[PDB]
């Protein structure tokens, strides 16, 4: 449709035309989209039309603008068109807000069960544990069974995300960042459920990464609120843009000097390439000890490298990284009020598809025959959703 | 003026003589007796086996530091 | 009144109209507010009117603009209206400035008594101390009795603040920040006065927090000066906006990885959740030791977490916090000369209400019948407060 | 020529005139440079002329704009003239891009041989090593012979750079920065090849600097890509502008206080001037220990200096350096899309001169007699290189 | 005079009028200041007049604009008037530049003698030293006698500065910053010369501060150059504006918590107020150890304070200071090319007063009778100093 | 393969057994013998006298840390 194709391409003015047309003319009023019922300055209560705006049968104008994969660079048509800046607010404050905090409550409840089922794990033995009849022993096997059942849920809901909308080809991370971190959390736990019944003691290494990642995924739910939503967005851009492109610049200094230090001196703390890359990571992080106590052959050369390392990656590179992160923090905080609304629309559209049965709540603001006739017929039907505006003409 | 073993240290009074009572740190601490110095018991990882992932390395061998670290005798 | 309602809503142009009206017309000159006595270019000495501007009987135009709880976003009507940019300067340089430095002198005198009455506390003895006849022993029981008497004063003056103007519902901290820190200081000392006579040795734990907070409350008095007042304002916004909203983002990383580290390795320094949250706070603060000396089961996993902790909360999050604090420092230093004047007006209005008896100093610049007649009568009376301006018409 | 002299002086509008002239007039069409073949709005396919633009016989318009030594401050005529913004893109995507990644592949292959031939060096003995018949012993003498052969190649290609274009007089570093770091890498290895056969054990000290520098020179190849090219540019400006001018400001504090500390206290850790300059470098870097444990004569003076050192070079100077580096990071990231294209043109012009025999690939887009006649003759010949534009006239 | 009073008040347009007047009219040409000899577009060689611009008899227009004590906020009349932007350049490149580098050479020579006469001081004995006939023993008593003679010179030249131009009343530091640091250097050395012959071993404590300050005063001479002059200016503003106003905000936190920590726990490392203020300075500087090993009564309270100290003065206050220093670094680097020229004019005017006898070099560019007559007479005389300009009228 | 006492350490070869030869640090070091462990000789500052400015505090007393520090016996 021409309406969805304007939304799937980032065209505000074409889309703001179609949603706010008022063609008042005989045999042309039925063509219109906005019907102004009355005006009483500055109030102008106008009944709109929701034909492909919210109607989830075909590609609706909201499912298109939300699922658009980070291209179509005229995004945030929400606050730029607005028969639907208030449709989202109507769906939120009436239907979606109560089911969102319930999901956040269950996920907090899931992580408290899972952080407590891991805090009281049995230490001795490597085999899958069998628990005798204890009040605390039975209450934690229920705690472990609930925890894996959550990891099954985020696994299948994560595959359901990939099959339904197929994101691919370097759009998996830019859009759809926060949906794959729930998927990685799930498969650390399924690996943990494999290694548990495989009688491997290393199951807790996979479970611990599933538990640290499970709590840091709790700031998925910050994304969507006005104030605290900016922190989850800029933690994403700093990993994906800043820290990911920088970690090939840094890693050629780390691997460059650590292969230099290993062949220079062959003693403890720098015998291997792995232990040398850790001691040189500690110098650029600041948390290293430049104690030149112990005697090496090529000790005086070693001080010249390690000072030309520290002055070069702790002074130049680390502060260069902080300066680039600081630009993407202050860029994304200026554009904060824009950046907020798209994440709620992705949540409001998702929660409406989760039920798929409550069609009485799926419609917004009733049917109304405001055309009065048609170009050929005398009857009509439309879904109105009026909205009262406050704009000023002097 | 000491705080006995089991009583609350770190707020009113410190623990007694350090043969028995350390504090510890956990914000409402209780003066706890030390455990006995026990060596590397079973379920250890022997020499040439992988330490640092599944099991500790034993008493007479370091791990010491690698990605997949194998135990080794000292030089 | 329409004059106070313009002040209680942040309307400069409505309020700058009423304070600078000059309706020179028969049967309309009495309606005016500003009377220009003479003009001699560019000097224009004009006698104003103080009917509800300083008259503390009803809600005066100053008590309304000062006590407005951080909304009405057209604040700093002081330098934007100015029959009262010089009324505040007149009240300061004549009456309030001398009584302000006296209050700052007594508070410095109070803290020297209180920091010395605590420095020489008796160490032995849980029970409330009894002091024999000593020249230093009697001089410190006077020092402790004066110190509690100050903590009684800031307690009752703090409750007096809450009952007089009732701040509530997330306006206690935004406005009225610096008045509750004196109240928290007071109730740390009253808890200290309870635990002292309750024969508890833990009284000094409450007194020490009353003493550290008592000295940091001394930069209440920096607030109000032109140069050094900016430091007390941006230490407030960084705690309330920056550090408070950030400490839920950070705390899900801290509690996320510390529950991961505890279940991973069960040994010293990380046995408890409390000692692990301290060692992981030391890594993000920079003051931690990444010495991977001691042998753990899951040692190699522990290095991968703790490096993925340090790279994630000392590089990303800490520098992200510094970048957000740096924005609110440089935003609040551009708007510095504006931000200064409202804090003096809050101090100038408070010190005038403290005496409540020196009404001869409460009026400003004498009574004067500058109307000459009335719309019905032939006599008048007004409180003038003339001011000489320097604006230029070519 | 007037065309090259406009390029060798930074004159966009003079050079954009000559490359886009269309003098359509009898006895003047042959004078033109751009011939618009057809136009079909907004597409305008126009055949240009490459007479001195790419013709590498004389000083072509590209070899002049690329080799211009950092003066002529109207640089980035690439995207500002554009019959040659697409000539460079044509030479890249057809001929130069495949030979560039081959050079980057061989250099990665060279550094893997060289980092492995040094990782397995024999430790005992100082004389040149003769290896016995071993599968690993023969495979590393081939590895060392290949490694020196690379150091011979970057040596002669580096001298070839200096003789061909003679950069001099404080233009060696501003332009031609990245070509001398390959030359310094080469001569650390030739010194290493001298000291090896000179039976000196200190050959590995020169080889290690050749190996650390060899890996950090691998981000020469980042320079030229759109995204990751900015990191190699700002690591150059921070060394040359920021860190080089600052290191005379810092070094008068370092040498100032270290001569003060040595004469103040004469004991261990500060007996020499060298060991004192290292402990005072560790304080300004942050990685120093202000443990005032051990007893000195003039211990209390020593604390006053060392605190007046740390507050003066770790708080003032280091953060002053970071603030100046942060300005040149954010200045060079705004001008990023401009800064990228000149480094590819320096690479595209260099790789075309490396073959010097494939003249069939040296021409671009065929010969075409688009003049139809001459001012005197009836035949012509030109090298066209058409390009389709998308500009809009309403 | 009206010309000096325009300079002593910061009036560019009044002063640019008087220096560039060209009143070409009979009985008005003698009134003019600029005489255009010839014009040949765009070159306009115009002979000026130096009547009170350089004539050091009365208050010349240069000695007034240079010595103006940091008020008259329309400073940098140098590049804004310009018959004297080239008078300073003429005095520099001809007369003052050679005598400036000679002064910088002697001061470098003085500090090498003084840093070597202190490096080889005798250690044993407290009395004034007597040196036997040694080649190194005689060469260092000459080295110590030359060093004190420099400290006498900067002492009397420093008093000569204060008596000649009397700076006072909070203008000693804003202007005249770099002249009192040479005076403080001198009187650390005169105190050192008193304590040496007073047979006190503590003479070297005063000499060491004279030696650290003597090398940091060597970046007085950076001030005046175009590139490296900005570093000496912003090290002054960061001490005087930033670090001085901040050190009363910080010091109420330091003294606040250190009096809290001393009364809380009475043990080693925190027994005294001095040792506690050092350990709490090490925490806000970052270089402190939060090792909570040793057992205290009130240990758990001590962790709550010391974490509420570190989070409050290492996270808030230190980064707040860095953000304010970073503003005054980036503010003073934008205005760099302006800030440079006033420091050379202060040096060019000072070096001309140092000789006070070479009046042949004191005049600039010869006498010339370019008026031709007077309003009454037929003869004239003026000091011309022509300058060729390049401004463009189309 | 050692570097003898007086020869250059820290470039070619390290110093010999650590009874005698430390390196030290000064950029062209020469393996130097240790000095003898000598106690607090004369020109010391006694107990109750000012340490840390003129003279060291003696062997049996700390300075320990103050602005004008006076020597003190241990507790
Ligand atoms: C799937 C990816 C790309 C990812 C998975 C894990 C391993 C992760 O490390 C990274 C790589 C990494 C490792 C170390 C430091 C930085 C980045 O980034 C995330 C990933 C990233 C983070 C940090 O980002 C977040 O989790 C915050 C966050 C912000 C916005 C979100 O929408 C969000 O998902 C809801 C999570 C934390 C970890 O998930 C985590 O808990 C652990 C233990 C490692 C972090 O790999
Ligand atoms: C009433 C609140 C909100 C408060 C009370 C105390 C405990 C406080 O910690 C906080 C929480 C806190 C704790 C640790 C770090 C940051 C913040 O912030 C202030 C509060 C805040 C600070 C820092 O802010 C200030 O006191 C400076 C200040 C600026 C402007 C003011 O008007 C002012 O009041 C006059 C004080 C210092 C403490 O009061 C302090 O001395 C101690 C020991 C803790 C600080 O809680
Ligand atoms: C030829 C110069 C000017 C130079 C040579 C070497 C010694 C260098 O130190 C410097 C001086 C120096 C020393 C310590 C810290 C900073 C700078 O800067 C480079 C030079 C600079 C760096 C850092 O810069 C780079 O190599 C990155 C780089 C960016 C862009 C490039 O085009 C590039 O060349 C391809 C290299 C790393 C070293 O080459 C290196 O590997 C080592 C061991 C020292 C560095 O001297
Ligand atoms: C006369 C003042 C105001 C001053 C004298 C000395 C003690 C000083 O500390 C200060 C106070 C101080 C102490 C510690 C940290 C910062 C500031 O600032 C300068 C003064 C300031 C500095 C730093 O500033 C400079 O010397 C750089 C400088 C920049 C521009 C200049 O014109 C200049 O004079 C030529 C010096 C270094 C010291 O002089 C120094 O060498 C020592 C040992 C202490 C520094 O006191
Ligand atoms: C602000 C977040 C800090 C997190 C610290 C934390 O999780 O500790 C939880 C408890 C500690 O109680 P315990 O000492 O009994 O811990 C024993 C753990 N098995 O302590 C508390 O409940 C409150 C501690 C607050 C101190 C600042
Ligand atoms: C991200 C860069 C980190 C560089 C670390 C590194 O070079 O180590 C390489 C290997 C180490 O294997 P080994 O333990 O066998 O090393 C022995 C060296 N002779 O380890 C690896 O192959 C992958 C390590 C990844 C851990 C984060
Ligand atoms: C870049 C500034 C670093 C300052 C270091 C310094 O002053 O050292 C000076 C000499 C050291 O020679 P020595 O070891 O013989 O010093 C003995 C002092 N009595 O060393 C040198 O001459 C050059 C050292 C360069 C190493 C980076
Ligand atoms: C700049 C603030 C530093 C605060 C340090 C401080 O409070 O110390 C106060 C005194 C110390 O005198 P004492 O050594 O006798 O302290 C004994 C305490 N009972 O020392 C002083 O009076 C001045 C010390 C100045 C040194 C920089
Ligand atoms: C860039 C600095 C390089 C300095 C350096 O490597 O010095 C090495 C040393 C080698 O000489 P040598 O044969 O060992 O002579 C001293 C014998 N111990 O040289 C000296 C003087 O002994």
């Amino acid at each position: 449709t021409p309406l969805a194709l304007a939304a799937s391409s980032g065209k505000i003015g074409v889309l703001a035309y179609i949603l706010q047309r008022e063609i008042h003319e005989p045999e042309c009023r039925h063509l219109s989209r906005k019907f102004t019922e009355w005006a009483y300055g500055p109030v102008h209560s106008s009944l709109y039309d929701l034909s492909c705006i919210d109607t989830c049968e075909k590609n609706s104008v909201l499912e298109v603008i939300a699922y658009s994969s980070s291209e179509t660079p005229n995004r945030h048509d929400m606050l730029l068109v607005e028969p639907l800046n208030r449709l989202l607010q109507d769906k939120w404050d009436r239907f979606v807000k109560r089911i969102f905090y319930f999901n956040f409550f269950v996920y907090c409840l899931y992580m408290i069960i899972f952080t407590a089922a891991a805090y009281y794990r049995p230490v001795e033995g490597l085999p899958p544990y069998k628990l005798k009849n204890t009040v605390g022993d039975y209450f934690r096997v229920t705690g472990e069974i609930l925890s894996v059942s959550g990891g099954v849920y985020f696994f299948f809901r994560g595959i359901q995300y990939f099959l339904q909308r197929r994101p691919s080809l370097k759009s998996l991370f830019v859009d759809s960042y926060s949906e794959i971190l729930f998927f990685v959390q799930s498969l650390f736990m399924l690996v943990s459920v494999v290694l548990y019944f495989s009688q491997r003691k290393e199951y807790v290494a996979s479970m611990v990464f599933s538990l640290a990642m499970g709590w840091t995924n709790m700031l998925y739910y910050t994304r969507g609120f006005q104030q605290m939503g900016i922190y989850a967005v800029m933690i994403e851009k700093m990993i994906l843009r800043d820290l990911c492109r920088f970690m090939f610049v840094y890693l050629v200094f780390l691997f460059g000097f650590s292969t230099a230090v290993v062949t220079l001196i062959e003693d403890g703390k720098y015998n291997s390439l792995y232990s040398t890359c850790l001691e040189l990571f500690k110098f650029t992080i600041g948390m290293g000890d430049l104690e030149f106590t112990e005697n090496y052959d090529f000790k005086a050369v070693f001080i010249i490298l390690l000072l030309a390392y520290v002055i070069l990656t702790y002074i130049l590179l680390l502060n260069m990284l902080i300066a680039l992160m600081g630009e993407t923090v202050n860029k994304i905080a200026q554009e904060s009020k824009n950046i907020w609304k798209l994440q709620r629309a992705i949540t409001i559209l998702d929660t409406e598809k989760s039920f798929l049965k409550c069609m009485r709540k799926a419609f917004r603001s009733g049917k109304l025959l405001q055309v009065g006739f048609t170009p050929d017929g005398k009857d009509d039907y439309r879904w109105c959703f009026r909205v009262d505006e406050v704009n000023w003409t002097t | 003026d000491c705080a006995k073993e089991g009583e609350v240290c770190s707020w009113g009074k410190k623990c007694c003589d350090l043969d028995n009572f350390y504090c510890p740190m956990e914000f409402i601490p209780h003066c706890k007796k030390y455990k006995p110095y026990v060596p590397v018991t079973t379920n250890c990882a022997k020499e040439g086996e992988v330490c640092g992932w599944g099991s500790k390395c034993c008493h007479g061998l370091d791990c010491p530091l690698a990605f997949i670290p194998y135990c080794e005798k000292y030089r």
